[PDB]
Order: C-alpha cells, then structure tokens, then sequence
C-alpha cells in the first residue's frame, strides 16, 4: 500500500494506491506505420530517457494564486531528455505528470490540476503581442495573479480568466483531478500527444500547459506551517525522434 | 584504507516542498540514517584495525 | 430563453448542526458546487447564443 | 462505506456502517387480523409518510445539561406526518431515530440517547400539576438542568433525576445508545409501537420521550468551535390510522 | 484486533497485533536432559509465576536520556517470582518484556528499546570499581546522563557509550525494537535465557539489561501534556529452579 516506483537505473518514488487520469482515455504509445510522413526511422531512446524528473517545490501559500508550466520547455534542462531536444530536429513523447502535496490533517483547501492542450494565451496588452520570456520560464513555475497585470509585452496573468479568456471553472473540460486536502493527496495524469502532424520541433510548439490553481484557498492555525509544498514529477512516455543533427543552440 | 576522490558517489538530499504541520503540530523534525551491508558482500586480507593504538600490554 | 417563476425548483441548505473543530483546526470552511447532465438530456431548435452581441465583423 | 439512504422521493440522508438498537427486540409491523378492536380497516399510508424528518439542530456547549423530545407531538408540523394527526382519530407508528454529532478528533465527551416508553414526569411544585406546555414544545427540544426548577406548573427539570423521579444511570434499562466522541460518532434506535391498546389517539398520548443526557461533558481547547452540532432524524415506519373526520384542530 | 492477553488468574493487558522480536532466533523452554550438570531435578513452578509484572511507568520527558533496568533483580519484590529468588539456590527464566508507550498523533520522538546480554558496566572513575547499589535499583529505572557522571563509585552514565564504553547506535546489534511515535506505539521483546551455564544463582548475576534511548527527543507544542508515559511489563517464561532452602536474606 506505500508501493515503491523505480524507472529507470536512478528513480524511486514513493506512493499509496490512488486514482489515475489517463489522457483523452488513450494511453501513450509507439508510431505505428500508417501514421507517419518522415522518411526515416524514428530510433527511440527508450533504454536512456524514461525515468523520474521531479522539480523544485512550489510553497502554496495563503494568499497564493496559481501556477503554469509549458511542456515541453518545462524538461529543457531536465538531464537527457533536454539533450535529445537539443540534438533532433523532430519529437513526439507523452507524459506521467505526477502531482502530490504534503500537508497535516489540520490544514484545508482545494486544488484543480489541468493539462491544457494549445493553451494559446493572450497579451497584458490589446493591441500587442507576447514574448517567448513571459510565456514560461524553463524550469520554474509562472504564477497566476488576483488582480490585474498591466505590462507590455506580459500575459494576462488573472486569475479567474486563466490567461485564455474563458472562465476557470470550465478548465475542468480537459483531463484534470482535485487534490481536495481532506481526503486526497495526490494526483496523476497520463498525457498521451497530442498534435494535428505526427512529430513536431519541440523548441517553437508548446504542447500542453499544466496549470495548478487553488479553488479553496489555504487556511491554518497559528501553530501550522504557513504552506503546504507541492511537488511535481515529469516522467516522459514512448519518447521517438528523427533527424541528427548537431545542438542549436547550443 | 585509500581515498580515491571523486571514485566513491555521493549521496545527498534536497528540500522538495517543505515541512506542512497543521496547528498543534511540531515545525522542525528529525531523521535517522541507518546503514548495512548487502547479501553480495566481501572481504580480504585481513590486518590490524587504525582505530586502536595502544600499543604495550596493560600494566 | 422565457422565465417560468415559481415554475423550476429551488435547491437550498441549511445548517442543521454547526461545524465542530478541535483545538488547531480553522473554523471557517468553503463548499464548491458542480452542475452537469444527465443520460437522459437533449436539446432542440439550434439559434444564436445570447452572449455573443458583437456583430460586425473583426476589423 | 458512505452508503446512502433514500426514503421516499424526497429524501437523502449520507450515513457509515455502524450499529443499530432494534427496539425491546422487535422489528415495528403491520397489524394483523388477532390484535385489534376497532370495527374497520387501518388503509395504512405507507406511499406518502416513510421518509426522513430531519429536525433542527441543536447545540451541545460545555455548560449543557440534557434535551428531550416528547413523542408523537414531536412530529406534529412536520408534513404530511402532521397531517394525519389532525385527520384522523386512532393512529400506530414505530420510528426510526437516527441522532449525530459532528465533533473532531481534538473534542471530546459522551452522550446517552435512551427512548423511554410512557416518561410520565412529575412537577416541580409537589402539590400541583403539570401543564401541557411545559411538557414537550412542538418541535424544539426542552433542556434539562443542572440546579432545581421552582417553577408552580413546571417540571422538575434536574438532571440526574431525569424528570421521572429515578436514578439517571438506570435509564439505561430502556433502548439506549452510546455516542461516544472518541470511538462513536452516530446512534440509530428502532422503537416499535408501545402500548396497552392497539391504537390509541395520538393527541392525547405520549407515546415515548427521547432523552439526550451527556454523561461526560464537552471539552475542547481554545482553537475549536465552542460547540458539537447534534441532528436528530426521525422517520416513521409502518404507519396506519382509523376514523377519517376534519381536523381538530383545525 | 485489540485482543486481550490474559496470563495467570490475575492479569489482563490490552493491545493490538504488532510485531515481535524473539530473542536471538529461539523461544524460551525447559531444559532437557543433556543440557544440566545438577544431581536433582528441576521442578519448574509453572502453576504460580507465569503472569504480568507491570513496574511502574516512567515520564518520557522533552530532556530525558535514557533509562536501564537490570535483570532479573527487577523483578526481586515482584510477587512470587521475588519469593522463588530468596527461597531458592539456582534459576533459569526467559521473559517477555513489553514495553508501550501512550502519545497522541500531535508528540514526535522516537526510543529504541535493548535487550542487552551480559551488560558490564564501567565506573565513573578510573582506577575504581563500582558498588552494587549504583548498578541497578530493585524496581526503578536508572537514568542515563546528557553530561559526564564524576562520582566516585557511581556508573559512567553518559548516555553516548551507553554505560560500557561502545557507540550507543551500535547497540541494535543485541535483541532490539524501535518505537518511533508516529508509526510505532508498541514493542516487545522475547529474551531466552542466555549464559555459560545451565543455571546460575539470581542474586549475584546480572542476565541482561533492557536499556531505553530516546535517539529523537521528545517534541510538542504548548496545548500537549509534556510528558508520554512509558509502561513495561514483564512475564517470566519456562521459570525452573533447584535447591529449595530458607531465604538468604531474609
């Protein structure tokens, strides 16, 4: 019942029997022959890249308002699986985010864990357009806000519109879980690809957004640790490639 | 008894989310390390411990 | 789209009891609501949706 | 685990698996051809009158004594149930009372919810009567006290004499149940229908008086709410009356 | 799963299924026939000594070292069993030490709970010996220290060498169980009888020692008693004995 996950020869993650999201209700497979276009063979890593990359905790707060991260630019120096986005030219790979906070019994809220296929997002600015630097960081989280944000070339980073100008109730239409602190903990879901080509160039195309958003906001006593740590785990499936080339860049 | 740097691994650990404690709950904790051998273990050339050095008998 | 009054059903809730916590717990607490269908829903006479009042076209 | 109930198309009551008290031993019944007087047919009206008449809440604070509810008149507003009270003339009914507290882990105390068949009570004046109003209200609970009542009509509503003249730990010879904050959380006894005719009027008559005394009183530290929730839920079983006239009154 | 142990027709100790350590692989029994040197036979007092000998608990205190009982001189007023060590000449006993302790799931710590054979203890001051007196108390713990002891016939009590001059973690080489607060509540340890000779008199020789080290003190915050209470309880089993004389002394 605490049974122990080991992928790969330097992974363990440790866990209880819980429930599981699988994708759109398919699992992440292998290209199969009358899917593809490319002319080569894909040679997938599968013996190097199928292991555990857990990320640096977040601390949820009380006055805290949510998180977004972009993948695949989330695993750009995530070890070898950013390698292989530097020395290849097409990539197609679906994904095992695992998501589990580590709070007591005497702390409460609610968290709604979304993986948003094409989360296209708009400008602080009408009339102007978003740069590559506001739209993800590469490895840490970019943070939703409850009032509004006003910059330039910034997104709108409201909260209650999630950046794609639709309401935050209604994300619960794409795969998602509740971590909900008094009877759950944890939350997985299995992404398979998606995309409208068979392979694309993972360094332009963002894929899915995970977004972590807290419905019920964080309340405690004075005794408590004033935040609950969530931690996110990335475990890339059936990952193929094409086209060796040298990094660019770098 | 030699020491090859770098020729040995590492083993640490990192803070991932914190330390969540509801009210009525200690915020600082404590953890125990415990080692052991394994089933594939061995020995050789059996010598003199370092860690004693008297070395004339007692009295 | 029309406005049946007293035509639809209410939903409420009431406290029957309080909300008890121990020594440590927070008092305040927060319910989330979810609304669906059912197997057995269905839908007539496509329009417009009302929400949509922009007409002409985008630049 | 978190098994509903259902009773009539109306009603949901969310429950655990737990213990029940089944009466002096007998599940409640129809009447049978060998156990009436009367010269007519009961028409019992079981399509309209099982279901579930939550009552409100009332608050256990530290400084509490005890409640009790005087039985059938503690269902005399509620619905359709009432109803047949006024238009009717004999009537027979078992109950099903469900009573919950919702405590945490950080409270504690005890509970013991006893029926206690024909709880005749005496006043507090000796050399005088009681008055129908101080007997039972018609849906509120009446409190037990701590000290001595004074009152000329009233009852003698001290606590450990339990309104009958008795020791209050022997009231556990009649249907009784334990709600223990430590280990119990809920007590659901089933009384049958009691008494030396085979139906009686059920103005008039008391049938049985539900008693509510904490043996061991609340305590809780600072941090918690200064109260424990407890709900009583009564739902009839096996209803049946005779001699259908107006409403008296009204 | 709160079953009850019932030893002897005076004894009744309550607990749940847990683990046990027996001994160094063996259970307690009687000696056969190729195993004694004595010209008599044995006569063990099963009838009268198989019981529980609860000693007195013991505070578990945030500043506490460590606590040691030696045996089987802990047991020399304990009923029966002190009687059979004065109106006897030689004895041979396995016991079944049981040591729990009460905490609330808000107390953090964690003991580790020695079976240690043959546990000579070295003095305070070199170039001295100790008394028996400071060696053990008949029923009551003898504490370890945090600082050096610096007595003159005392036992050297720091609690890091553990009284015989060794790495206190190296201990969980002997019999051992960890009570760890938040997993643990309970630990028992079934010692056989352990010597170089078949039988030895019980008033000179010291068998083993069972020694408590808290290794995690003890945390809690303001609302928590300040103390858990550690009870032992030790049964005697297979007790055989030889030589039946008068009581020396007294």
């Amino acid at each position: 019942r605490v049974r122990s996950i080991t992928l790969g020869n330097s992974t363990i993650t440790t866990q209880e029997c819980a429930n599981v999201v699988v994708g759109y209700g398919v699992w992440p497979s292998y290209l199969q022959d009358n899917e593809a276009t490319a002319e080569d063979q894909p040679t997938q890593p599968d013996v190097a890249t199928c292991r555990f990359y857990t990320l640096d905790s977040i601390q949820w707060q009380k006055e805290s308002d949510g998180w977004w991260w972009k993948f695949p630019e989330a695993l750009k120096n995530m070890g070898l699986f950013g390698q292989n986005m530097e020395y290849h030219y097409l990539g197609r790979s679906g994904y095992t985010i695992h998501v589990q906070c580590n709070a007591s019994k005497f702390h409460q809220g609610c968290l709604l864990v979304v993986c948003v296929p094409e989360a296209e997002m708009g400008c602080s600015d009408v009339e102007r357009e978003v740069v590559a630097a506001s739209l993800s960081s590469e490895d840490t989280a970019k943070s939703f806000s409850r009032t509004e944000s006003n910059g330039q070339h910034t997104v709108q980073t409201v909260v209650y519109n999630a950046g794609m100008g639709v309401g935050v109730g209604n994300l619960t239409i794409f795969p998602h879980q509740w971590i909900n602190l008094r009877t759950n903990n944890s939350a997985t879901i299995v992404m398979p690809y998606i995309n409208s080509v068979p392979m694309d160039n993972m360094f332009r195309h963002y894929n899915f957004t995970l977004m972590i958003i807290p419905f019920a906001k964080l309340e405690y006593t004075e005794q408590a640790s004033n935040y609950v740590p969530i931690t996110v785990t990335v475990a890339p499936m059936c990952a193929e490639y094409n086209g060796l080339r040298l990094a660019s860049h770098q | 008894q030699q020491d090859e740097y770098t020729s040995a691994g590492y083993v640490t650990c990192w803070y991932q989310t914190g330390l969540i404690v509801p009210p009525g709950a200690p915020p600082s904790c404590t953890i125990l390390c415990f080692a052991s051998a394994c089933n594939d273990f061995s020995v050789r050339n059996l010598r003199d411990t370092p860690f004693i050095e008297q070395t004339q008998l007692l009295q």
